DNA sequence: TATAATGGGA
């Protein structure tokens, strides 16, 4: 559509790493500038 | 080695004499009958007394409420009816020792079923389930040794287990038996021919009701799946699944094509009146996913089946006209 | 893990932790004043299931008798270690002799 | 060399077939299989570097 | 909206593990041998993991 | 019995005898001794980490090098849970997570035959054993049986985690290849921590002689 | 649903 290609908000290699770590019962927290939780799964796996 | 651990544990429990075997089986049947006469005296269910007796025997720890209040009611009974409480308790103790003393028999039977998809300990534990069901409805009055009834139940529970758990993709029981019948015949004719059979000759060996196409399709389901982690080549940097394409996920070109199609159809439908377009979207399932017949669409718009058909036909040849001039939708057509 | 984190927190060797987690030995949460082999049993003590059943379900020893032979003791009669509950069948423990299966009445 | 390897694996295919069956009369036809030697030479010509 | 700047790793409690879960896999079944659809309480069930 | 006329004078288990019309009490304590991860979880749940810190700090001011080195390592673990907020019993699992299906897929390839991921059979062996333990507890099975299923359960869980680490690795029928565990998915050369570093095949690329 | 069958195997 003649648009500049956008950047991925959260790459897929990031998502797979977290779920494969959660599979081993390890809480992987993705924190931002002030240490608050960022949900790298936008309404997809958040319940 | 967990097998040596379990064999040593069942080793501590000595075997039981024919006198003990009759006595334990007696107390079991007496306890079971003592429970039924408590369901008449007190009035509550069999399984309730069954578990309250099992609790107070095999372990200390609703636990403070329901369990203890049922036992308390049982404790507050006349002497002539509290006999059956004591008889049920020791009867449940007899069931425990009857099981423990014959765990040695479960191993002696389960070891023959190895190499069928379930480990040894899985072959022992489903067999132990047969030993429990064997005890629960064993009647010693027939004067048969406990080993005869158990052996039938150990084999029933192991065969049933292999039919339900060994396959990754679950297969019916008769098909498993069928697949075993097929698998036994191909090995003796391999020895007779010196080579593996074709589907016609193994079908001729299977008997009536078996042809070359049925043996091929039943053997087709018989094979277990391949592992995606099957290594390819001596190099330790590639699995099988590393070379398998994703047949179900759409490609970037496919994903765009469906979006361009939905966009170009919207632009095409915008050349119609909103009723003309809404009729077509209802008839083709673009709204909720199901093709609405002329009746439902006429009910929506409050007109007849024929009036909807004319709207639908007029809307189509308007689309065909615009399509003959723009040619936007001529492709997407496979 | 090469240095066990659970074994470190509770002060258990890898051999001790192996026997507990994989059902080789019990461990004492509450001794309830138990004693064995001339010593008490402290908390966090490892003991075999033989020592567990003796300390929790009691110690009993059964002696089979040669057929037709009678016993020198009576039913529910207290015994002494070394006593002769049957000729040649010496008592190995203090307790109460209980007849289990009588053939003559 | 890989031939006698498939024979040493056919040797087991003979040794163990003797404890079973009718040890009095067994033909070497049902005592010997083509599967051991066939799979030995095929591994050589198809897999050996 | 906010940008991830740190990643922490820690232990997962049972209630936290259950917080990640969309359901309990109650059965060892996978797909039906005939329909090839996922089984209702198995490892591929759409009722928990999502639609196909 | 007798509404108070007779009382036991020693600790022990009871059993009411109806043939002799007697009540005997065997010298047996009500001791609490447990096996398995249930026992370890309780010990981890009862640890006062603050007291163990003071208890170990006063041990590393002892002159002996060996025991103040043992207390030194033992304090590193204690300080970790304290400063992090991790409750030590969390190292024992009650709920086991399950990876999403498309990361452990099951699909049919050419020829109609199916191809699946090893993790599925590991989960499948865990679900089978866990379900058998459930309907053995409900049936009121003796302890030798329960202990066996609990051993096989622990051996099923840590095979999902790290197949091969302890014991013989679980394999499929008809092969000696160990099934790939969750740890093999992260660790190693094909692991997820090496995947991004080692590079990838890329779209919008070509090749030719120059 | 019942003859009896009771500690693995590389």
């Amino acid at each position: 559509k003649g648009e500049d290609v956008p950047e991925p908000s959260v790459p897929e290699s990031f998502r797979v790493l977290v779920k494969e770590l959660q599979a081993l019962a390890l809480d992987v927290q993705t924190l931002d500038e002030k240490d608050n939780p960022v949900d790298i799964f936008e309404g997809l796996a958040s319940k | 080695d967990p097998v040596r651990q379990y064999l040593h544990e069942i080793g501590q429990v000595p075997l039981l004499t024919l006198e003990e075997e009759i006595d334990l089986a007696r107390k079991v049947e007496e306890g079971m009958e003592a429970i039924k006469k408590l369901s008449e005296a007190t009035g509550l269910d069999q399984e309730l007394i069954r578990e309250v007796v099992r609790a107070k025997i095999l372990g200390t720890a609703p636990d403070p409420k329901t369990v203890e209040e049922v036992d308390g009611k049982l404790k507050s009974l006349p002497k002539e009816l509290k006999r059956y409480l004591h008889i049920a308790r020791e009867g449940e103790a007899a069931r425990q020792h009857l099981i423990e003393a014959n765990l040695r028999l479960v191993v002696s039977i389960a070891k023959k079923y190895t190499g069928r998809g379930l480990s040894f300990l899985d072959l022992i534990q489903e067999g132990n389930q047969g030993l429990i069901r064997a005890v629960e409805k064993f009647e010693y009055k027939r004067r048969f040794k406990f080993s005869t009834y158990a052996t039938w139940w150990i084999r029933q529970a192991i065969n049933r287990a292999i039919a339900d758990q060994a396959r990754t993709i679950r297969i019916p029981v008769h098909m498993v038996e069928t697949i075993n019948k097929l698998s036994r015949t191909a090995r003796q004719l391999q020895q007779e021919l010196g080579r593996e059979p074709s589907y016609e000759e193994i079908a001729e060996a299977m008997g009536p009701g078996w042809d070359a196409k049925r043996v091929e399709e039943t053997l087709k389901i018989a094979q277990e799946p391949v592992s995606l982690e099957t290594p390819i080549g001596d190099e330790k940097d590639s699995f099988y699944g590393d070379f398998i394409p994703d047949e179900n996920l759409p490609s970037p070109v496919e994903a765009a094509a469906q979006s361009l199609l939905s966009e170009e159809l919207e632009k095409a439908l915008s050349k119609l009146s909103e009723r003309e377009a809404m009729v077509l979207k209802l008839r083709k399932g673009l709204i909720d996913g199901r093709e609405h017949t002329l009746e439902e669409v006429g009910a929506y718009f409050g007109v007849t089946r024929e009036r909807i058909r004319q709207i639908e036909n007029k809307a189509l040849r308007k689309l065909k006209y615009h399509e003959s001039r723009t040619r936007k939708l001529r492709d997407f057509l496979e | 893990d090469v240095p066990s984190k659970i074994g470190t927190l509770l002060d258990l060797s890898a051999t001790e932790l192996e026997q507990v987690l994989y059902f080789n030995k019990y461990i004492v949460l509450d001794p309830k004043g138990a004693v064995l082999d001339g010593v008490p049993v402290e908390k966090r003590q490892l003991l075999t299931d033989e020592e567990y059943r003796e300390l929790r379900y009691g110690k009993q020893e059964t002696y089979p008798l040669p057929a037709g032979v009678d016993a020198l003791v009576k039913d529910g009669e207290e015994v002494v270690k070394g006593q002769e509950l049957a000729p040649g069948v010496v008592s190995r423990m203090d307790g109460v002799a209980l007849y289990r299966f009588p053939r003559r009445v | 060399d890989q031939f006698r390897v498939g024979l040493a694996r056919l040797a087991r295919g003979v040794r163990e077939r003797m404890v079973m069956g009718s040890p009095d009369t067994l033909t070497p036809a049902k005592l010997v299989n083509s599967r051991p030697l066939e799979a030995a030479l095929r591994e050589f010509f198809s897999r050996s570097q | 909206k906010k940008e991830v700047r740190k990643v922490r790793i820690a232990l997962a409690s049972p209630e936290k593990i259950r917080s990640w879960s969309y359901g309990e896999v109650e059965k060892p079944e996978t797909i039906n041998y005939r329909t090839l659809k996922p089984e209702r309480d198995g490892l591929f069930d759409e009722r928990i993991f999502g639609p196909i | 019995a007798d509404g108070g006329k007779v009382k036991s004078e020693i600790y022990g288990r009871v059993e009411v005898d109806l043939v002799r019309n007697v009540v005997r009490v065997v010298e047996s304590y009500d001791i609490d001794a447990r096996m398995g991860a249930e026992a370890i979880q309780e010990l981890l749940k009862e640890l006062d980490l603050e007291k163990l810190e003071r208890e170990l700090l006063e041990e590393m001011k002892h002159p002996s090098r060996a025991r103040r080195a043992k207390a030194r390592k033992r304090l590193e673990v204690v300080r970790a849970f304290l400063d992090s907020g991790n409750r030590p019993e969390w190292m024992i699992l009650e709920a086991v997570p399950v990876l999403p299906p498309d990361l452990r897929p099951m699909v049919q390839v050419d020829g109609g035959r199916f191809a699946t991921s090893d993790l599925n059979d590991l989960y499948r062996r865990l679900i089978n054993r866990n379900n058998r333990l459930k309907k053995l507890l409900a049936q009121g099975a003796p302890e030798i049986i329960i202990r066996n299923e609990k051993r096989m359960l622990q051996e099923a869980v840590d095979a999902v985690i790290d197949n091969g680490r302890r014991g013989s690795p679980v394999t499929n029928p008809g092969s000696e290849r160990p099934l790939r565990s969750l740890t093999d998915i992260l660790s190693g050369k094909q692991g997820r921590f090496r995947q991004n570093l080692l590079g990838k095949r890329v779209d919008y690329s070509g090749r030719s002689v120059i």
